[PDB]
RNA sequence: AACUAAUCCUAGCCCUAGCCCUACAAAUAUAAUUAUACUAUUAUAUAAAUCAAAACAUUUAUAAAAGUAUUGGAGA
RNA sequence: AAUUAUAUAACUUAUCUAUUUUAAGUUUGAAAUUUC
């Protein structure tokens, strides 16, 4: 919140975080796995990955058909800026 | 000593033609090696009342040049 | 770019937090009058705590002014204040401001400007008088507190008499 | 331990490598290119022979320069040479008197002239001796062109001497503006100095001004990788067509 | 403009080396200086007119400062290169 | 064979050689380490003296020729 | 004291400025030299 003149304290309803708390009901995921779990060979996801996972299909299929171009890059999923999302990957503009 | 003036303040690169100084604009700080930017009126994006400035008497719409005395 | 203390926007004769706003340039042309000879009104004599001498607030017409007061000035008195230099020298009264044309010779005076536009900077301490030596034309001679024996254009402002506590001087 | 380069070797090594070997080579050889000025308070021996105490027999000979003192403000004026000369002195000129400090000031002065090429008149601090090389020059814009960075002593002449050379470079119509037929007769009487425009930027530029502005030369907003991936994909796929 | 010559001989350095000044080499000799003469000449001509001293336009040999505290100053002279140095006595013989 | 004590060998260092170099979060210059406006913002003079001249005053270093000539209260 | 004292500072003359027809003197003294 703000304090206002006289020293008096005016909460803010915006800067007061609301807790999203996501539906536990149901979800088979829990604190522990079992020892009979194997473990998966580690895959991070990044930048290439992505794009090969999302953006090569989309480009590719165009591309063969011949529906590509500069302008419509933005089509394949370019942001050219990240102002207007809720979740702004840079610069960070929200909590965990 | 009758002071004109209140008494409580009282105890070239740039002219070229072609080229233009460089400036710390783009170190967004100062700096003693780089020349002062010139900045244009900031823009908030939004209205503050707080940082509000009320327009003098005669800006007003309302202002009228007869004097009414109250 | 030290914050004055002094942050009253307009000059007032009301104790400011007390401090009192002093004029010491005496002929103001007060609203509703001409640049020509005008009177004003003695309210009270106070004392100013950021000046050596008391100070006369002189109310005329329409404005209200704090003013160092000379030697007789008083709670009551009427003060005349006349920017006219005429051929023949103007009625002087023990407090008032003329031009030094309008002065007569050997007349205590305080509160002078060694320039004229300059505003009062000598003989405002308590009893100090300066003595008009002598006048000529537009030119006259006023000694100054520093001993000082100056001459000066008859633009220059003079308040007649000595300034408050008379025996400063005399003190043992 | 010890270093392999001794310290003055340092500002060379650091000259050769980083973003100062990036640096435009025209400006690069201005600043490694030393020319000394024009001896103004001292002259070098005429003979070049002259009498070796311990052997007595003629030898060669050796020139020991007057120390000098140019001031920052010659930088800001246009000076001739001219120099604040700070020592000690003889009085009356013979080595049996009294020594007295001393500082020698040449008569500087505040003067305007007249630039053609930049057709305006500049108010600046100059000596009788700028004076005179103005007229010598042919014009005060010629002094300035002429004269180099050392023998004009002014960072501002020198300031002024890349407008000028720009103005050449370019046949910009700021020159006497709304003369176009003045504006040629003045490119054609200083066609002399007419040079690139690249170089004539970077004359006269300090050092911190340069680095500074080579950095901004090379300063590019970074890549959206998205985008460096749809020109490789878009390579791939291409050469894949052939 | 000020000259100046050392008093006391430097040893010599040689090829390679750099002579190593004292305290008695460190005392100059006024040979010339400016500052103790008079202005000396300064060649002139005239924007303006002048008193005693000729009129505008004209080629005047005058001391150093003297004709550039008293002409060019009050705009009387300028600085005289040959082309308007022709020029201007050209005029002259139009005045 | 006694109490107090004592015993030990590496912690590391030193000098040359070689080599130059170009390698968490959070908070912070505001009052540093104070999560967001205030208030514009900033180092560096001959190196001196001490010291030597038995004091002190000009002065007093910091490959061969050669510590020679020259310089110097011709003295350190 | 005796002898001085182009540390500086002033004036005068230069200088430097207006018009127009720091140096050298001297003085103060930062001081210096010698003695009582």
């Amino acid at each position: 919140g703000i304090y206002t003149s006289d020293r008096k304290f005016v909460q803010i309803k915006e800067m007061v975080p609301e807790f999203v708390v996501p539906d536990l009901t149901g979800f088979k995921l829990k604190p522990y796995v079992n020892y009979r779990a194997p473990a998966g060979i580690d895959t991070p996801l990044t930048a290439k990955a992505l794009f090969q996972e999302t953006v090569a299909p989309a480009i590719e299929k165009d591309f063969k058909e011949g529906t590509f171009d500069a302008n419509n890059l933005e089509k394949y999923g370019f942001e050219p800026t990240q102002e207007g999302k809720l979740f702004q990957l840079y610069p960070k503009n929200f909590p965990r | 000593a009758y002071e004109w003036g209140v008494r409580s303040t009282r105890k070239r690169v740039y002219e070229i033609p072609g080229l233009e100084p460089i400036t710390y604009e783009g170190k967004k700080h100062f700096v003693p090696w780089l020349a002062r930017p010139i900045f244009p009126p900031w823009e908030r994006g939004w209205n503050d009342p707080r940082f509000h400035r009320a327009a003098p008497i005669h800006e007003q719409t309302l202002y009228k040049e007869e004097p009414c005395y109250i | 770019k030290f914050v004055s203390w002094k942050s009253r926007t307009k000059y007032t004769v009301k104790p400011v937090k007390n401090y009192r706003m002093i004029d010491f340039l005496r002929f103001r042309p007060e609203k509703e009058k001409a640049p020509e000879p005008f009177e004003e009104k003695v309210v009270v004599v106070r004392y100013d705590p950021c000046r050596s001498a008391d100070i006369a607030l002189v109310a005329g017409g329409s404005r209200k002014r704090w003013i160092i007061a000379t030697e007789n000035m008083k709670a009551g008195d009427t003060i005349l204040n006349s920017n006219h230099i005429g051929r023949m020298a103007v009625a002087a009264q023990e407090g008032d401001a003329h031009p030094l044309g309008a002065l007569p010779v050997g007349t205590l005076i305080n509160n002078v400007e060694s320039e004229p536009g300059r505003g009062a900077q000598y003989i405002r301490a308590a009893g100090t008088c300066g003595v008009l030596l002598r006048k000529v034309n537009g030119t006259a001679i006023i000694q100054l507190p520093s001993k000082r024996q100056m001459q000066v254009l008859e633009s220059c402002t003079a308040t007649v008499g000595r300034v408050s506590n008379v025996n400063h001087n005399q003190r043992v | 331990p010890l270093h392999r380069y001794p310290v003055h070797l340092w500002q060379k090594l650091r000259l050769r490598q980083g973003i100062c070997a990036r640096l435009p080579a025209h400006f690069l050889r201005s600043l490694e290119e030393e020319r000394t000025p024009t001896p103004v308070h001292y002259k070098p021996h005429g003979t070049k022979f002259k009498i070796n105490p311990k052997n007595g027999q003629r030898e060669r000979v050796e020139d020991v320069p007057i120390p000098v003192h140019y001031p920052p403000e010659s930088q800001q004026g246009l000076w001739g040479g001219e120099g604040l000369i700070l020592g000690y002195r003889y009085a009356n000129n013979d080595k049996l008197s009294k020594r007295v400090k001393k500082v020698w000031k040449p008569q500087l002065f505040t003067r305007e002239l007249y630039s053609e090429i930049l057709d305006k008149k500049f108010t600046v601090t100059v000596t009788m001796r700028t004076l005179d090389l103005i007229d010598e020059a042919y014009g005060f814009d010629f002094y300035i062109l002429k004269t180099p960075k050392e023998d004009l002593g002014s960072k501002f002449g020198m300031d002024l001497k890349r407008g000028m050379l720009l103005r050449l470079a370019r046949q910009d119509p700021h020159l006497h503006p709304e003369n176009p037929e003045r504006r040629a007769a003045i490119y054609d009487k200083y066609r002399s100095f007419v040079i690139p425009e690249a170089e004539a930027e970077w004359v006269g530029l300090t050092l911190e001004e340069a680095l500074e502005k080579q950095r901004l030369l090379e300063e590019k907003d970074p890549v959206p990788l998205f985008k460096v991936y749809v020109e490789e994909l878009v390579q791939r796929l291409q050469e894949q067509v052939l | 403009t000020v000259i100046v010559e050392r008093w006391w001989k430097v040893p010599l350095a040689g090829e390679g080396r750099k002579p190593h000044l004292h305290r008695r080499h460190r005392v100059y000799k006024l040979v010339e200086d400016t500052k103790h003469r008079p202005k000396d000449n300064l060649e002139l001509i005239l924007t303006q007119s002048v008193d005693e001293i000729g009129v505008r336009g004209d080629l005047v040999s005058v001391k150093k400062s003297v004709g550039r505290n008293k002409l060019l100053s009050q705009g009387l002279a300028v600085y005289a290169s040959p082309e308007n140095r022709k020029l201007f006595e050209e005029e002259k013989s139009l005045r």
